[PDB]
DNA sequence: CGCTCTGCTCCTTCTCCCATCCTCTCGATGGCTATGAGATCAACTAG
DNA sequence: CTAGTTGATCTCATATCAGGAGAAGGAGCAGAGCG
């Protein structure tokens, strides 16, 4: 067995299956349990982050630590796609636990509240989804849960969403978030995550914004004065120090030599808008609607939707062999044709993502038009058919391409079968495409994988790219290291409607540290 | 207290364009700034912005 | 012997009010505030 | 009974000069008790 401080013994066979970093994780989680604090497992996805929770809870139950005689009833909130995945995981890596699913699919086939009571009495592990948490805050928050793990916990990133409040109604201190990216757009998201795990650490939300978000953000802008750069640097370091104990973020560089992943690539392709595509885009930017949006008369979102659609396909207006969703009508589809052609000739499995769902349909009809055997998976595909679809695609190489909407396509699914990944459509959220591309390059990917980001030069999509770069740098400034380089490329204004196509410390260590921080 | 529709009738012009009363436009401004203040107190905003 | 508590003046805001009723013409202004994905659920539809 | 489909239906996420009159308050100040 493996032994830690007070009484934590995790079975040796279980421990040996783990890696070194996963073992560190188990120790970290138990140290938190000792503190009675929560934490964020911010391991980069694919690093077997889920296995760490299994090991830790197993060890805790096995050690029979002393209200509760070991591990009490616990609730797992995870995105709807991965519930049965978690059930499977508990079942293999530790059969003894009872892992009840709370879902329409489920396995209970009675009233749900009976199941809640059953687990809270027999001390099982109730898996559920964020929806059923939002909808039964009353029922669920009446049973003294022992652990409240949220998988892909970033969904609580909005402090005012209903689901966030519901999740923050749970009472136990042993709150855990498993989130490959616990910060996606701005620090308001970070504060929200910390306020679930550790309700006071970062202060109130107003105070956090005032003290951290404003300064840290202002240090990223190109035009920021150096003074403000240094305030940002200070605040970023303070933030890292504040969040260090409670966030365990192992990127895939401190473990790569100790884990042996294959090569990864991140090529970008600046697609060129075709003639019809160019015409529709050039017209719509010149349209009165865009002009009115620039004047602020109505919502900007409408314009952004329209522009993104245009860059994505001329589905504003539809134009034999020129039916809706025709490939040659849009340049990005031409590029996709060439890439899938060469790759199908390479006998290689592709993973094509799209932020949209109806565009996923146009891609689907395209892949009919070709001889490419695919399998499509979006929010409309049934949840019960979800995990078997993933397993099917991973088990056999007959299925060539795998259309995916990024919202269900990301978020914890393992897709090692695919080799090539192409991100067809950008998002305003860097995390979306990041998790999308990271579906392949995980543990068990025994083959090289490259990531292609298809983008329309000079159009809205490049400006969205700039947004998500600026976001990524902001996340880097506070997660990986505060010495980020300032995003000098753009001023990031509302001129994104244009077409510009190519062509004991002994009190001296303390005071020294203080003087360092306050010298900036 | 926002009055009923009788106190601020939306008179229809010759066509279909429904013109709203002055009270309705003012209540629109009030609800706009009230929602704006509600979100600014709920989410990130400076003290001077809320002021 | 300075401190208070009047209370008089003067100014200064500051607000309100300005007949009834009737006829006609003429000019302006008369807006939406959007989109889409995912999850639940309950209705059918087939098996 | 059981998947599959299909509406609703909800949630969440995405972005930068020819007025006049009167009343109320405040300020300055004389002066009177008075401790």
């Amino acid at each position: 067995d493996a032994e830690f401080d007070e009484g934590f013994k995790v079975p040796g066979f279980l421990f040996k299956k783990l890696f070194k970093y996963q073992q560190t994780g188990v120790r970290w989680l138990w140290e938190l349990h000792c503190q009675q604090a929560g934490g964020i497992l911010g391991d980069e996805m694919g690093l077997g982050r889920t296995i760490q929770i299994i090991a830790f809870l197993a060890g805790l139950s096995y050690s029979k630590i002393r209200r509760f005689e070991g591990l009490g009833p616990t609730v797992i909130v995870c995105p709807t796609t991965v519930m049965h995945q978690w059930v499977k995981e508990f079942h293999t890596w530790w059969p003894p636990f009872r892992v009840a699913i709370l879902h329409e699919t489920g396995s209970y086939t009675h009233k749900k509240e009976k199941l809640i009571r059953d687990v809270a009495h027999c001390h099982g592990i109730l898996i559920t989804s964020y929806s059923y948490i939002r909808l039964m805050q009353d029922d669920i928050s009446r049973y003294d849960w022992h652990y409240v793990i949220l998988d892909e916990g970033h969904k609580i990133r909005n402090p005012n969403a209903a689901v966030t409040l519901a999740c923050k109604q749970f009472r136990t201190p042993h709150r855990i978030i498993l989130s490959g990216s616990p910060m996606q757009n701005n620090l308001r998201e970070l504060w929200s995550l910390f306020d679930f795990i550790f309700p006071g650490k970062l202060g109130t939300l107003p105070v956090f914004m005032e003290q951290f978000s404003v300064p840290i953000t202002m240090g990223g802008y190109s035009n920021a004065s150096p003074v403000q750069v240094k305030t940002a640097y200070k605040c970023a370091c303070v933030l890292r120090d504040t969040i260090n104990p409670y966030l365990l973020r192992r990127m895939k560089s401190d473990v790569k030599m100790s884990l042996s992943l294959p090569d990864k690539n991140e090529q970008v392709l600046f697609c060129r808008l075709t003639d019809e595509q160019h015409k529709v885009y050039q017209n719509f930017v010149d349209s009165k609607e865009v002009y009115r949006i620039l004047n602020g008369e109505m919502q900007i979102f409408s314009g952004l939707i329209a522009l993104r659609k245009i860059c994505n396909h001329p589905d504003l207006f539809s134009g034999e062999e020129d039916q809706f969703g025709y490939w040659k009508r849009s340049g990005k589809m031409i590029v996709v044709e060439s890439l899938l052609k060469i790759w199908h000739k390479q006998g290689q499995r592709v993973l094509l993502f799209s932020q949209s769902r109806q565009m996923l349909d146009i891609l689907e009809v395209f892949l009919r038009a070709q001889k490419y055997t695919y399998l499509k998976m979006d929010g409309t595909t049934t949840i019960a058919s979800r995990q078997p679809l993933i397993t099917r695609y991973n088990e056999d190489t007959s299925i060539f391409v795998f259309l995916l909407t990024t919202r269900v396509g990301g978020l914890g699914v393992n897709l090692t079968g695919a080799n090539r990944v192409v991100i067809y459509d950008p998002d305003w959220n860097p995390s979306t495409d990041t998790q999308a591309r990271e579906r392949a390059w995980r543990i068990g990917q025994k083959k090289q994988v490259t990531v292609y980001r298809l983008l329309t030069a000079g159009t809205i999509e490049e400006k969205i790219y700039h947004r998500q770069i600026f976001k990524q740098f902001l996340t880097n400034r506070v997660l990986k290291d505060p010495k980020q380089r300032r995003f000098f490329k753009s001023n990031d204004l509302y001129e994104l409607f244009t077409l510009t196509s190519p062509d004991p410390l002994a009190s001296s260590s303390l005071l020294a540290k203080m003087r360092a921080r306050n010298h900036l | 207290p926002v009055p009923p529709l009788s106190v601020r009738p939306a008179v229809v012009m010759q066509g279909s364009a429904r013109n709203q009363d002055d009270l309705t436009h003012k209540l629109a401004d009030i609800v706009k700034i009230n929602n704006q203040l509600r979100r600014n107190e709920q989410n990130g905003a400076a003290a001077h912005v809320i002021a």
